[PDB]
Formats: C-alpha cells, structure tokens, sequence
DNA sequence: CACGTATGCTATAATGTGTGCAGTCTGACGCGG
DNA sequence: CCGCGTCAGACTCGTAGGATTATAGCATACGTG
RNA sequence: GAGU
C-alpha cells in the first residue's frame, strides 16, 4: 500500500527475502524439552544439531 | 423397463452382424473411396471388439462407458487409416488404435490436475523401475535408490513423485465419522482478521494526520507522488508540471518532507516505533 | 534452434458387461396399476 | 387396496490423520525467448 | 470418548 511505500522510504527498512514459520510453544502449555529427534533426507546437508 | 445405459448400449451393438475377411476387404475398398454406408457397417460390426478391449483397460481408470466411447474414437481412426490391400486382418490393426486411444485418454482425463503426456510417461517408467527394485530388494525403493538405478538426478525423481501425490476431497469427512470435513477446519489464510483490517484503517488514518502536520507544499508533493491522497502515482515530471516546473524541486520538497516526518517520529515516534512487530 | 506440450501411428488374430460391494431399519405418506 | 418409493430420525463438546493404480515408445507438430 |  502507498502508505507502506512512503513509510519504507522514510525508514529505509526494505523488507527481507525470508519470512517466519518457526514452530513455537502452543499457548498456555509450558514444560521442559526432554528429547529432540531430527530427520533429514538422503542427500541434504545435515544440521549441526543433527 | 430396462434403464441401464450400459445394458441398452450393449444390446444395440449386439444386433449388428460380424464380418468375414473377404467381406471386410470389399466393404473397406468402398469405405476408403467414401461409401459412407460401408464405413458405418464396418464400425458398427466391429463395436463388440471395442467393448472386449475396454473391458480389459477399465478396472480403475474410468467408467466402463467412458472407456467404451474413447475406444470407439480409436476404432474410427482405424477405419479411416485401414489398408484393405495389405493381408493383415482388420481386428489386429484396430486393436492397436483402440488401446492407444483409451490409454491416451486415461493419461489426460484421469488426473484432476491435467498432466502432460511426457511427464506422465516419465513418471510411469519411474514406477515400473520401482517395482523391479522392490521385488529384488524385498523393500519398496527410496527416491535415491530409484535414481541410482536410472543413473539420474534425485531431484528429478523427487519432483515426479511429488506430482504423483493424489488429491484429497475437501468434502471428505474426517475420522471414520460423518461429523465434519476438511472444509470445516480449513481457514482462509489470505483473509485476515477484523484485527488486521482495523489496523490498516488505523495506519492509513494516522498517516493522514501526520501528512497534515507538514507544510502545505510538502504534504501535497508527498500525496501526489505517492498516489496517497491523489489518484495516480504521479511521476516527478507530472507533479512538477502541475505545480512548479522544476522537476528537481519536487525531489527536493519530497525528501524534505520525509525528513520533517523523521523529526516528528523522534519526538512522538513513541507511537510509530510500535508499528514494528 | 530449443524446450514444453501435443498430436500420432503401430498390421498374426483377437468381435455383448459382470466383480465388488449391499446389507436387509422404521413408522408414514403418496402414486400407478 | 398393494406395493414400491421418499422422506424424516436432539444439542454442544472431543481424538486423529489418511489410502490406490497406471497408462508403450518414437517421430512430428505448435508456441516462446 | 464428554454432559445431557
């Protein structure tokens, strides 16, 4: 919208290529992470945590 | 009485007499000449063959009647391109055309999202290869195992297997219980939120108020150039041409107006900074 | 020209379907013989 | 009359995702950067 | 599976 054109011209802050789909804790559940499991395909370079 | 489409059609085909070789040849000479009657009689006499073949190719592609019609279309191509002079029987030739046409039809129509023939046939070779692999490995094959067999890219194999992902109906009720379907859960992601709609009102209206704080000249330059209070995002030349010739002066007043807004923001920006989430 | 999508042709003879399920509920209210 | 058909059959809550198959092989034809 |  023209408003965000003007505002992003004012602040510069041109919006990046990447968004945000991070998995977060569902609201009002709260506890301790006791285990994590990672699954990667056969060919993709693995995560450091994996 | 007897109201099945299928039964009616099969009865009608039954009442046409089967041809011998010499008869087919005589008829067909005149059919290529354009006898009309000859073509009709050869078609109708050989409909029963179509049904025998469509019986085989059916199974899971399409409705039997659907297969029969496509098969008939193949048979017509065969009657148009038959060679009576060549000693080969008609039924032998027709079988090729009928099978061909049915298969091509089921490669297109069967898939909701129409898949081009090339993609479909590629995918099929991936499948048949998977079958051989699975027989001998005891295990159904991975994408990369199939790819290693073909000596090809895993990305290729993966993309094809993704396309094979078959559809789920939005109306299918969930959980073995005729309670509620997928539609009942599925959001409109594009449609925000009375929240979001009201926030745009608030945003747009706060910008009006902010624009009026500035000079009459700056505000008008900003409004016309942004296309905010104007209609069209008037270019430098357009805004200058309507006000002050100096195209350069539009840039100057515009950039000046942005910097006065920055001042308002450093002072009263305590509201503006919260627009960042 | 190439890349993506399409249209096409193949010749031993073969020529009327079936297939996968449905399981039978119940008290009422109309509709052709 | 008999018989065959069509129409109805409480309200909110929950759980969980998910299934199947297969369409040859090759040469020409049409549209876009 | 939860009250009706």
């Amino acid at each position: 919208t023209p408003e965000e054109k003007l505002l992003r011209a004012i602040f510069g802050e041109k919006a990046s290529d990447v968004k945000d789909s991070s998995l977060r804790v569902p609201n009002g559940v709260s506890g301790t992470v006791i285990d994590v499991q990672v699954f990667t395909r056969d060919g993709v370079e693995k995560d450091k945590r994996a | 009485r007897v109201l099945d489409a299928t039964q009616l059609y099969l009865g009608e085909i039954g009442y046409s007499p089967l041809l011998t070789a010499e008869e087919e040849v005589y008829f067909a000479r005149r059919a290529l000449r354009g006898d009309v009657a000859s073509r009709r009689r050869m078609i109708e006499s050989n409909l029963r063959l179509v049904v025998k073949i469509a019986r085989r190719y059916g199974n899971r592609g399409l409705a039997l009647l659907d297969l029969i019609e496509e098969g008939n279309l193949g048979l017509i191509r065969a009657v148009e391109k038959f060679d009576p002079e060549r000693g080969f029987r008609f039924s032998t030739y027709a079988t090729w055309w009928i099978r061909q046409t049915i298969e091509r039809a089921i490669m297109n129509q069967t898939r909701t999202i129409r898949l081009p023939i090339h993609i479909v046939k590629e995918l099929n070779v991936y499948l048949r290869t998977a079958r051989e692999l699975s027989h001998k490995l005891d295990h159904e094959p991975s994408a990369e195992e199939i790819a290693e067999q073909l000596d090809k890219p895993v990305d290729d194999v993966s993309r094809m297997l993704r396309l094979n992902e078959r559809i789920t109906s939005v109306d299918t009720p969930l959980g073995g219980d005729s309670e509620k379907a997928l539609l009942d859960i599925l959001a409109d992601e594009k449609e925000n939120g009375p929240e979001d709609t009201t926030q745009d009102d608030d945003m747009k209206q706060s910008i009006v108020k902010w624009l009026f704080e500035l000079n009459a000249k700056q505000r008008e330059v900003l409004a016309r150039r942004f296309g905010l209070l104007g209609y069209e995002a008037a270019t430098l030349e357009d805004v200058g041409r309507e006000i002050g010739l100096t195209r350069e002066r539009v840039r100057q007043i515009q950039v000046e107006g942005l910097r006065r807004l920055r001042e308002i923001l450093q002072t009263q920006g305590l509201n503006i900074e919260a627009l960042f989430l």
